């Protein structure tokens, strides 16, 4: 739907991969850092990625999309 | 009375020189000593002083019709290049 | 022949702005100027018709001015030399972080 | 046969260079039924064509230089024979068979 | 028959204006000659009791654009008797013939051809000199530097001639040079 | 040993002179350098990660560790000043193991985002860890993380890489002048930021992303775009203003894909101005293509060359010869203004100027229209007067040496003109004129304040010579000049800030307007990509000519449009403000059918019927060097020869009306920027 994906996507059908990531919904953390490697089995994901959940806004992983936030506060 | 004249002749005045040289030295004084009045008696007139490190000294009048006369400046004394001025205001103009 | 009377400029490659190090000064290149490029109409990448558009950079290197002087004239091409900007050394001092500011005026 | 030593002098130059202007224009009549040139241009202008070309480096002075050039000259003229590569109005490298020049170069394009 | 014993044993037997440069080094030991004695030089490995350097590997040529003398030709020689090998190497401008070795090791016609199709390098007394490679009516000699990757002309088969012909290159994509240094 | 980088010495006196030894190798270095230097000197590559040669020293990093002899612990070679009978040494066991220890603790909380990390092909970290810290990994613990800040539309912030160098707080505080960078907290939780939600105003914040040296601060409208080695380096020069800032031009295929600085000591010292830097995507925007002329609607329709061509020769000779008008525009190269001014002459017209204030000066002495100073000679000025300029908008750079000065040499500067916010401390005037007189006439704290310097330094801007009384301006700052000595055989002090990139190539041309109403008179209007005229004043059924490679105004007007080539596509030789003359490099081809400015003019005076005496660029220089030497003697520099003495005495009476400011958008100052996504989003938020 937007710029960045129409470049590539020609095919109306099935959504963007922005779509879809941004569905499914922040993951709640128990605490202010979580790692992400984007997999279950670390040497199948990528490099591990290490996010701070200081802010209010839901973080993001910069390699897979995945979002996280603290689950009190 | 011609260094009264030089506006209704030539639409522009060139004098190329070198900064340092002895070659541009006449023209040096030339410049220092006369620019002042002819710029005051043709206030309408650009009288462009163009100095280049490598130069030989030269002088340049424009007149109609982009249509340019040049004389060489070298071995001359400060007089003579302001005989050569004037034989370009009063001739070809 | 035909691509004998090119002009060329010699020139040093400077430092990148992006990197502290200096490891890849001193070099020497021939710029052939090969500025006639486009795009391919199926997919858009980028075509070209010089045969000299990457050899400047890829192959062709001198280790001194001169050296790529000399091989200009030789192969006929009409060069023009850049001089390359050089950092002036100046004395700095830890200390002068801490300079008094002198008395209240 | 083999590759001769170079030539000491100007003298020895210009002799080897007459030996191939005789092989390479003694060999148009073979050239001319090879590409079937007898419609489309004389022997004379494929003759003086060669000459032009030699005429053209007769500014040479170095000896060496005039070896490297009738060596290369007589590889392309062995290839012109041997292994013709027929196009319509060319053989090799040659062609055969109210402004100035500036603005018809403007109007084609911006790389002169 | 070891590295150190022909480098020791070539300097006290060698004419000493033969060679200019020698090298002993685990990268292989390595003569540089001048143009003018390249030819004996080797008739004297091949045929000395106590070189026997009776096979000639290859020849080959580099191109350094930087030198006065931008060619080096290199010739890599093996020694079955002894079990050794030895480098003999030599510089050459873009006119400056120099003497073919094909008499000494038959082997030497081809890889000499190359070296002019390659590069440019002449050989004098050689028998048959021309091009092994490149397709005929080549011009240029691609192994130089200044010779750019992709050349200058290319081929297709044209319909209203009826044959293949050649035209100046025109890429689709052109090749992408990545400075990674 | 040839210094790292050719870098120059330069020894006030021999006796000035020191001896150390780096590696057991001899060096002499002047009084006062530092380890680091010595090691500069002695051709030794240091790796260092804090120290900048332009900032005040830091030595938080150390990654610049040496052995000393006779000293128990490993010294920063960045801040230790060299002492004679030094004994230095860098691949010893201990400065080998310090340095593979320091790198350790570098990468210990450092992401592992390479593959995403713009920085990544052109890192000083990856490659000092390649060479000098090749120690397989060992901490496993869990990592720190940071959120990232909020800066503005240009320097995009991942601080989960940051080093902690503090490059760019001293950078914000010392050379852009705005103090709002800083390190907040304590221990390794310590962050860069600005604490406030605030994004980086200064003209020369684009400069932090140079010297970041890990992915932390990166260029926002290059992110992800592309890899430093699939980029070609063209090195150019910039023709925002008149300063000719030194810059190198990165282009994939044909696209320009950013530009950053180019080192030139005597001009920008690697600084560029944000308009410098993020100018470059307008290039690819509303670009002219094909010629264009209208049709019986009123619309435009593309044609040849041909036919373009012959519409504009065949109504020139329809007109009087002193109807016949060209304008030059502020981005013209020198050789299209002579051709420019060579065709209209021939034409039988005297009406040839360069857009801008400064259209109508006396271009008689070099001295009047440049600065005789120098940009590097501004760093000796112990007083600045500033007369009607704002060079923080004006010429950034040249504004980046004077706040250099000010706070180093502690110059003092006095300001006349609109209130204007400047990043260094300055004394207002006044507005207006009379503060002219009353500096003439003395009596005031500043009056004797320009007595008391010893290089004294004015500046007088160029958007002060449109003005009715320009004449009796400029005799007033000279009659400042002569009675504070300002203007010495060993000190000129006086100097006038040009603004346009082709002006001070078109006064030393001859480019002067005559007739103050020559425009509104006209019947050909021949506009070689002067978008910024005001328009309206050509009267409504005169004949114009655009050509450009933009526009907005103009074009609009123009009865036929001649597509230019851009100053990234073609060589042409440009003068800034200092005299200095330099000459762009082409990077892409042009688009569309363009083509070269003085190719268009020179194409389209045969077509006129008249026949000036050059084909090629090479006619058009070596006619130049009849009129302008100096623009064919590139990269050369060169003292004026006269003065002010020359000059006629002026009576006129001053005005009163107060100053005015040139520049009312700095991100909006050419047809280039004015095409820019990214100059636009500047004006929206930075401004
Ligand atoms: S700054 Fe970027 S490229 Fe350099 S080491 Fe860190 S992640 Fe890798
Ligand atoms: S953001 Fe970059 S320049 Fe600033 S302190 Fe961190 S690493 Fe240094
Ligand atoms: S460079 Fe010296 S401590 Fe950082
Ligand atoms: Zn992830």
């Amino acid at each position: 739907v937007g710029n960045h994906t129409a470049k590539w996507m020609q095919d109306r059908s099935k959504k963007s991969p922005m779509e879809l990531i941004s569905e499914v919904p922040p993951i709640k953390v128990d605490g202010r850092i979580v790692a992400c490697e984007g997999d279950t089995n670390p040497a199948l994901g990528h490099p591990i990625e290490f996010i701070c959940l200081d802010l209010n806004e839901p973080a993001i992983c910069k390699y897979c999309g995945l979002r996280y936030v603290q689950d009190h506060h | 009375a011609w260094r009264g004249s030089i506006s209704k002749s030539m639409k522009e005045l060139r004098i190329l020189l070198c900064q340092s040289s002895p070659a541009s030295a006449p023209t040096r004084t030339f410049v220092e000593k006369n620019y002042k009045d002819l710029k005051s008696l043709n206030p309408k007139l650009p009288i462009l002083i163009r100095e280049c490190s490598g130069v030989q000294p030269q002088m340049w009048a424009r007149y109609d019709m982009g249509v340019e006369r040049c004389v060489n400046l070298d071995g001359l004394t400060e007089p003579q290049i302001l005989k050569a001025l004037e034989n370009l205001v009063k001739s070809g103009a | 022949e035909e691509h004998l009377s090119r002009k060329v400029i010699i020139y040093s490659p400077a430092r990148t702005a992006t990197q502290s190090g200096s490891g890849k000064l001193g070099k020497w290149k021939i710029n052939f100027v090969s500025t006639l490029k486009w795009e391919n109409p199926l997919m858009g990448w980028t075509s070209t018709g010089d045969p000299y558009a990457n050899v400047g950079d890829s192959a062709l290197a001198f280790d001194s001015e001169e050296a790529a002087k000399s091989f200009a004239e030789r192969h006929g091409w009409d060069y023009k030399v850049k001089k390359p900007n050089t950092p002036l050394l100046k004395v700095k001092s830890y200390s002068d972080n801490f300079k008094w500011k002198g008395n209240p005026q | 046969i083999g590759v001769p030593p170079n030539s000491a002098n100007l003298t020895e130059a210009r002799r080897r260079v007459f030996d191939f202007f005789r092989a390479a224009c003694r060999s148009i009549p073979t050239i001319m039924d090879i590409y079937n040139l007898q419609d489309v241009v004389a022997p004379s202008q494929l003759r003086y064509a060669i000459s032009a070309q030699i005429r053209n480096n007769a500014h040479i002075t170095d000896p060496k230089v005039i070896d490297l050039l009738i060596f290369k000259g007589m590889e392309e003229l062995t290839d012109i024979v041997d292994h013709a590569k027929q196009r319509h109005h060319i053989i090799g490298q040659y062609v055969v068979g109210g402004k100035t020049d500036f603005l018809k170069n403007f109007y084609t394009s911006n790389y002169f | 028959m070891d590295n150190q014993f022909i480098f020791k044993y070539s300097w006290e037997t060698l004419p000493k204006k033969w060679v200019k440069k020698m090298e002993r080094s685990e990268h292989g030991n390595r003569f540089d000659t001048n143009t003018d004695y390249l030819f004996q030089l080797l008739c004297f490995l091949k045929l000395h009791t106590y070189t026997r350097v009776q096979v000639l590997i290859d020849i080959c040529g580099v191109d350094y654009p930087s030198r006065k003398r931008r060619f080096e030709v290199v010739y890599n020689l093996l020694s079955t008797r002894y079990n050794s090998r030895i480098r003999v190497q030599t510089s050459a401008d873009e006119v400056t013939r120099i003497s073919s070795v094909v008499s000494l090791f038959p082997s030497a016609g081809w890889w000499e051809r190359e070296v002019w199709d390659m590069f440019g390098v002449s050989f004098i007394n050689h028998p048959d000199l021309r091009r092994i490679l490149t397709d005929y009516g080549f011009e240029g000699h691609p192994l130089r530097k200044d010779f750019p990757l992709s050349g200058y002309v290319q081929v297709r088969y044209d319909d209203p001639e009826k044959r293949v012909v050649s035209e100046p290159i025109e890429m689709t994509q052109e090749f992408r040079y990545f400075d990674f240094a | 040993r040839n210094p790292v980088g050719g870098a120059r010495v330069h020894f006030s006196n021999p006796e000035d002179a020191i001896e150390v030894f780096v590696d057991g190798y001899a060096v002499k270095v002047p009084k006062g350098f530092t380890v680091l230097q010595a090691c500069e000197v002695a051709g030794v590559d240091i790796p260092r990660f804090c120290y900048h040669s332009r900032l005040s020293i830091a030595g938080n990093c150390r990654m610049c560790l040496v052995e000393v002899e006779k000293s128990p612990k490993p010294v920063a070679s960045c801040a230790m000043p060299a002492l004679p009978g030094m004994k230095i040494k860098t691949d010893t066991p201990i400065a080998k193991k310090a340095r593979e220890g320091v790198m350790e603790f570098l990468l210990m909380n450092h992401p592992l985002d390479c593959p995403i990390c713009d920085q990544g092909g052109e890192c000083d970290l990856q490659d000092q860890s390649m060479a000098f810290g090749s120690d397989r990994g060992r901490f496993t613990e869990m990592k720190r993380s940071v959120v990232d800040k909020n800066l503005g539309p240009l320097v995009k912030t991942v601080m989960t890489r940051c080093i902690q160098c503090t490059r760019c707080v001293r950078f914000a505080s010392e050379v852009a002048g705005v103090q709002d960078l800083g390190i907040l907290g304590r221990g390794s939780g310590e962050e860069i930021g600005t604490y406030v939600e605030k994004l980086m105003t200064s003209e020369l914040s684009g400069n932090v992303i140079d010297i970041c040296p890990v992915g932390a601060l990166t260029s926002k409208p290059f992110a992800f775009k592309a890899r430093n080695w699939e980029l070609k380096a063209t090195e150019t020069i910039d023709v925002s203003d008149a300063v000719g800032s030194n810059i190198r031009v990165d282009s994939r295929g044909p696209e320009v894909m950013r530009i950053i600085p180019r080192l030139n000591e005597d001009i920008n010292e690697e600084w560029i101005s944000d308009k410098t830097r993020f100018c470059y995507d307008g290039l690819k925007r509303q670009r002219l293509s094909d010629p264009m002329i209208r049709d019986s609607d009123g619309r435009f329709k593309a044609v040849s060359w041909r036919d373009a061509l012959a519409v504009v020769g065949d109504i020139i000779h329809q007109v009087k010869p002193d109807e016949i008008v060209g304008v030059a525009g502020q981005l013209s190269d020198a050789e299209s203004m002579m051709v420019l001014k060579d065709f209209v002459n021939r034409m039988g017209s005297d009406n040839v100027w360069c857009e801008g204030t400064a259209a109508g000066v006396d271009a008689d002495l070099r001295y009047s229209y440049l600065m005789n100073t120098s940009i590097s000679g501004l760093e000796n000025a112990d007083l600045f007067l500033l007369i009607g300029t704002q060079p923080r908008v004006e010429a950034a750079m040249v504004n980046a040496r004077i706040c250099k000065t000010v706070r180093a040499s502690n110059a003092k500067v006095g300001y006349v003109g609109p209130p204007a916010e400047f990043n260094y401390d300055c004394k207002h005037l006044g507005t207006g004129p009379d503060t002219l007189k009353e500096i003439a006439e003395g009596r005031h704290p500043f009056c004797t304040a320009l007595k008391n310097a010893k290089n004294p330094a004015i500046i007088v801007g160029a958007g002060l010579f449109n003005r009715t009384d320009k004449n009796a301006i400029l005799s007033s700052v000279e009659s400042i000049a002569q009675a504070n000595n300002v203007v010495r055989p060993d000190w000129n002090g006086l100097n006038f800030l040009l603004q346009y990139a082709a002006q001070a190539a078109a006064l030393d041309l001859g480019l002067i307007q005559q007739s103050a109403k020559a425009l509104e008179s006209a019947k050909f209007v021949y506009l070689m990509g002067a978008d910024d005229v005001n328009v309206d004043k050509i009267p409504k059924d005169a004949f114009v000519v655009y050509q450009g490679h933009h526009g907005d105004k103009a074009v609009y007007r123009a009865n036929v449009i001649l597509p230019a080539s851009a100053f990234t596509e073609k060589e042409g030789t440009y003068e800034n403000t200092e005299g200095f003359t330099q000459q762009t490099v082409p990077a892409v081809p042009t688009v569309g059918d363009a083509r070269d400015d003085w190719k268009i003019v020179r194409a389209l005076s045969e077509v006129s019927g008249v026949k000036l005496p050059y084909n090629s660029i090479e006619g058009v220089r070596s006619r130049i060097k009849s009129v302008a030497p100096n623009l064919v003697h590139t990269d050369e520099r060169e003292p004026a020869a006269f003065g002010p003495s020359l000059k006629p005495e002026c009576k006129e009476a001053m005005s009163t009306t107060p100053f005015q400011t040139v520049v009312e958008n700095f991100y909006m100052t050419n047809s280039i920027t004015r095409a820019s996504k990214i100059m636009a989003q500047c004006s929206a938020v930075l401004l």
